[PDB]
């Protein structure tokens, strides 16, 4: 049985992480990072937020530098040895892509943009990317198999799927900048180096802006003001009718 | 208080001979009665909300008892909404933070 | 007294699905077809489902199960073809299910062309004699199409319903008088109730009845037949928190019954008792109004457990048992008490006298 | 006694209106009966308004003329007026009109698009329904909206026929492709 | 020919409509101003 | 043919301008009606 | 508004 630890989204509870991972239990732990595809625009901001939180957590652990470099060597050896600590990025509510086509006029270029961003981030952290949909039950068994493989060392056989928009799967080591360059061919307006935020926009949700506080004047200032007061006492039609007048 | 200051602001311009003094006296008399009645109700309505919010500190730690207190506080806010006392969203938010504390 | 008899509910099928319509078979009265809508949560399940339940056995599961590509909104046993079950769809497409055939998929299916229905079809009914009968269907766009049960590819007749020259009548419910195969009454989303003729020089809408200030949900003409001819009467139930009794003679409501506190979704005259009808509310209350006993309060009332919204009501052909369909999709049957259901022999003249009082 | 009973009734109405419309059972059951959502909200509020009018008329009958300034009719009238002030639905209609004009949907264009597609969406039908109910509700719908709804209603059956024909043709093509032997015979069709 | 005569008659109708509409628009504006001004006179008189 | 085409265009402009002029005449009439009502009432009160 | 109405009637007739 594999221990499961779900941290609340607020940083106020991030200090609970010390009770989820310890020095003895760090190598046995597999890290899962969730990305919400119903809110794609915050995905990388959230990912650098939580990854940075994990880096800060590992900093407070005070692992010996030799042991830390040993862990890095083990992880990288697992990395380059791939043929056709661990970090796995899981995308949730990818079926909301169907919403993005109808509500925000997205297209294959935008989806290529976000997934190329996600694969470059996975390269940065050496992670495996996967797309899921609990609503549609997509890639759940593929997930479970990969999780068991990477934790218990079980076998794995599924290949990398990078053609379908909402079912992408990339095991660790598969991705590379040359392999990521295929999506940049589909780009016709944006570039790989363009900023996330300028192209993909965070919608300005029409929150109820509470009205200005209307305040009654104080009695003294009001009476002073009253004392001061008391003591001192069509075209388009014309265009058409000009058009039919010139001729 | 804005309306009464507007009606009183209207009366400062009048003189005793004005024919408008007939409708004006009834208007000022009626509105100030409405101001007094609403303020008197508010002093009673907020006392009830104040007694309930202080009751949260010293009630049994059971969900139904907590829900019952907030249910009574919610009904008082709903009556304030009907009367149309202004700035109600700003005021309730202050009440929400003190309930949250 | 109303007494719980049988809850009907399937875990796989009826869950997360409101009952869009109920109907009891004529020759096998124990059967009860019930249509359902699309399940929101599970796209993989079929949108339209129709379960034929059986009261004779004690089996919880449906006797037959059918489904089709689009949410079923009307369902009816073919009144002179016992092996058939007709149903409408939100897509506006009659689907015919044969119980003898092993296909849960419809055996026949009407087009979606302009001549055939395209808007949702909330009213389907077989009308005529066994020697000759037609499937009349009315969509929410006012189109009414005659269909033969044998062949559904081509409409037998197609006509539109209109009033005040060009104004579409969005028919939400439809009923027929007992023994009449030309006149019918259709409630509209506009709140008006239209008496219309199927064939005639003035074929189409014949009369407008005003008084309902919300959309009409359920219309039903009088069913009980006895010494006195009460065929003209009919009861409507509408979103304006009212049931209203009308006669085809009078352009205004004969009476208004409003002891409710919500919408009223379906009303039906009892099929054996002349002055009894039953209306189902949104608060989960099934209310039997016997107008001879008392007129200002329901004669009987029973609430379903959990207070679900009660979309439909259908008496049994015997009139002793009444099935009501809720939002949960549970078909709860009630047994109507002896003192309410079976009429006194003088009930016909008694209801005539109460009508005279109005 | 009757005024106390009517106070209980309008209190029940207050309870019903406090429960917001999207959470109410009326919203779900109105969606069931093909009623669009905005029209559903407006209709719900209109019925609650009608019932408040009915109860105020009950009070007027009970206390006769001058019930506005009676000992128990004064509170009734004040609460009823303040409640009816918030049963107004003009804001909902205005917001719907503004949103739909912002969308600026349409139907003009080529009937087909390139797999084969029919240049037509189901959502365009809902607008027509949203117009129709509103026309009975007494709102003056904008003329552009009315023209758009009329065009949508006029072209909807033909659009459905095209969509169904395209779907059937595609599936027949797939069936023919899964059995290449019958491809030769069905070349003409 | 006759079609040219129809062209000419249409031209006369066009220019007549132009002058008619322009005069009507200016008259409507003037009439509104007159109404507002005399209203201010009559309400003040009352 | 081209003469008939320009006839059609001038007829379209003519019917548009005629409808605009008729609408302006109707607005002129309405201005007259409200003038009548208000003048009758305020002067009758006087 | 006699001439206005006369022209409008004549044009409606055409």
């Amino acid at each position: 049985r594999c221990n499961v630890w779900i941290l609340d989204g607020d940083l106020y509870h991030k200090g609970l992480l010390k009770f989820a991972v310890s020095a003895e239990s760090l190598p046995e732990t597999l890290v899962i990072f969730v990305a919400d595809m119903s809110r794609p625009w915050t995905v990388m901001e959230s990912l650098q937020k939580w990854a940075s939180v994990l880096r800060e957590h590992i900093d407070k652990m005070k692992i010996p530098p030799e042991k830390m470099r040993e862990l890095e060597r083990k992880f990288v050896k697992d990395f380059q040895d791939y043929m056709e600590i661990p970090v796995l990025v899981v995308c949730t509510k990818c079926d909301a892509v169907s919403v993005l086509e109808k509500e925000h006029d997205y297209r294959d270029e935008h989806l290529d943009f976000i997934q190329s961003h996600l694969r470059r981030f996975c390269l940065q952290y050496g992670a495996a990317l996967i797309y899921t949909s609990v609503k549609e039950e997509k890639n759940l068994d593929l997930l479970y198999k990969y999780i068991v493989h990477k934790t218990y060392g079980f076998h794995f056989t599924t290949p990398a799927l990078v053609v379908e928009k909402d079912a992408v799967f990339i095991p660790a080591g598969w991705d590379n900048e040359k392999k990521i360059a295929i999506l940049h061919e589909n780009f016709t307006t944006v570039k790989p180096e363009d900023a996330y935020e300028d192209f993909i926009v965070k919608p300005p949700v029409r929150k109820l802006v509470h009205d200005k506080e209307l305040a009654a004047e104080d009695e003294q200032v009001f009476l002073m003001k009253q004392q001061s007061l008391l003591a001192k006492q069509e075209g388009v039609l014309a265009s058409f009718f000009n058009s039919l007048l010139s001729k | 208080k804005k309306e009464v200051q507007a009606l009183i602001a209207e009366g400062i311009a009048l003189v005793w001979e004005s024919y408008k003094l007939d409708p004006y006296v009834q208007r000022l008399a009626e509105t100030v009665f409405n101001f007094q009645e609403k303020v008197d109700d508010l002093l009673i309505i907020e006392e009830k909300i104040d007694l309930e919010v202080r009751s949260l500190e010293t009630c049994m730690y059971d969900h139904k008892t907590f829900s019952e207190i907030l249910n009574r506080v919610q009904k008082a806010v709903d009556d304030l909404n009907l009367h149309s006392y202004s700035n109600l969203p700003i005021w309730v938010n202050k009440l929400d933070m003190e309930i949250e504390r | 007294k109303l007494s719980l008899n049988r809850q009907f509910f399937d875990e796989r099928w009826s869950k997360h699905r409101v009952v869009s319509c109920l109907d009891w078979s004529s020759q096998y009265p124990e059967l009860l077809v019930a249509s359902y809508n699309n399940n929101e949560d599970a796209p993989h399940e079929p949108d339209g489902v129709a379960l034929v339940w059986n009261m004779k056995y004690k089996k919880t599961t449906p006797e037959y199960v059918f489904h089709c590509q689009s949410a079923v909104m009307s369902a009816t046993f073919a009144k002179f073809h016992p092996n058939l079950v007709v149903g409408g769809t939100y897509s506006g497409q009659i689907v015919l299910w044969d119980n003898r055939s092993n296909k849960r998929t419809p055996v026949q299916r009407t087009p979606l062309s302009a001549a055939a229905h395209t808007h949702p079809v909330y009213c389907v009914n077989v009308v005529g004699t066994q020697n000759a009968h037609n499937l009349i269907s009315i969509s929410t766009d006012g189109k009414i199409c005659s269909w033969s049960l044998d062949m559904l590819s081509h409409p037998q007749d197609s006509m539109e319903l209109v009033h005040k020259q060009s104004k579409a009548v969005a028919v939400t419910s439809m009923s027929f008088p007992v023994g009449d195969v030309n006149n019918f009454v259709v409630g509209s989303e506009e709140g008006s109730v239209y008496t219309a003729c199927r064939h005639g020089s003035k074929a189409g809408i014949s009369e407008m009845f005003e008084g309902h200030q919300g959309p009409i949900t359920g219309i039903h003409c009088h069913a009980a037949v006895g010494a006195v001819d009460f065929s003209h009467l009919f009861v409507t139930s509408s979103f304006d928190w009212t049931v209203k009794l009308w006669t085809t003679k009078n352009n205004k409501p004969l009476y208004s019954f409003e002891d409710n506190a919500d919408y009223v979704y379906d009303v039906m005259w009892s099929p054996t008792h002349p002055a009894l009808f039953a209306c189902v509310d949104g608060m989960g209350r099934l209310d039997l109004w016997n107008l001879n006993n008392d007129t200002e309060v329901p004669t009987a009332s029973i609430s379903v457990e959990g207070n679900p919204a009660l979309n439909r009501v259908r008496w049994t052909h015997s009139g002793r048992e009444i099935a009501v369909g809720d939002s949960e999709g549970q078909i709860v049957i009630y047994d109507v008490g002896e003192q309410i259901a079976v009429p006194r022999n003088d009930e016909w003249a008694r209801f005539g006298r109460t009508l005279a009082e109005i | 006694q009757l005024i106390q009973r009517v106070k209980d009734d309008i209190e029940s109405l207050h309870d019903k209106f406090k429960v917001q419309y999207p959470q109410s059972q009326a919203c779900k059951m109105s969606h069931v009966r093909d009623l669009p959502p905005v029209s559903g909200s407006i209709i719900w509020a209109k019925q609650i308004d009608r019932q408040l009018t009915a109860y105020m008329k009950r009070v007027e009958d009970v206390l006769g003329k001058g019930w506005e300034n009676h000992v128990e009719g004064q509170k009734l009238k004040q609460d009823g007026d303040s409640f009816r002030m918030k049963l107004n639905t003009q804001e909902i209609f205005d917001d719907w009109a503004r949103k739909v004009q912002q969308r600026n949907l349409g139907v003009s264009g080529r009937i087909f698009t390139i797999k084969l597609k029919v240049n037509f969406l189901p959502e365009i039908i809902t607008l027509s329904k949203e117009v129709r109910n509103l026309k009975w509700l007494g709102f003056r719908v904008p003329l552009a909206i009315v023209n758009k709804a009329h065009q949508a209603n006029q072209l909807y059956p033909f659009a459905i026929s095209l969509i169904e024909s395209v779907r059937t043709y595609e599936r027949t093509c797939e069936k023919v492709e899964e059995r290449n032997t019958i491809s030769l015979l069905v070349a003409g069709l | 020919p006759e079609l040219l005569s129809v062209i000419r008659q249409k031209e006369k109708d066009l220019v007549l409509a132009a002058r008619l509409g322009k005069a009507l628009l200016e008259r409507n504006q003037d009439m509104s101003r007159q109404y507002e001004q005399m209203h201010k006179e009559l309400t003040d008189k009352l």
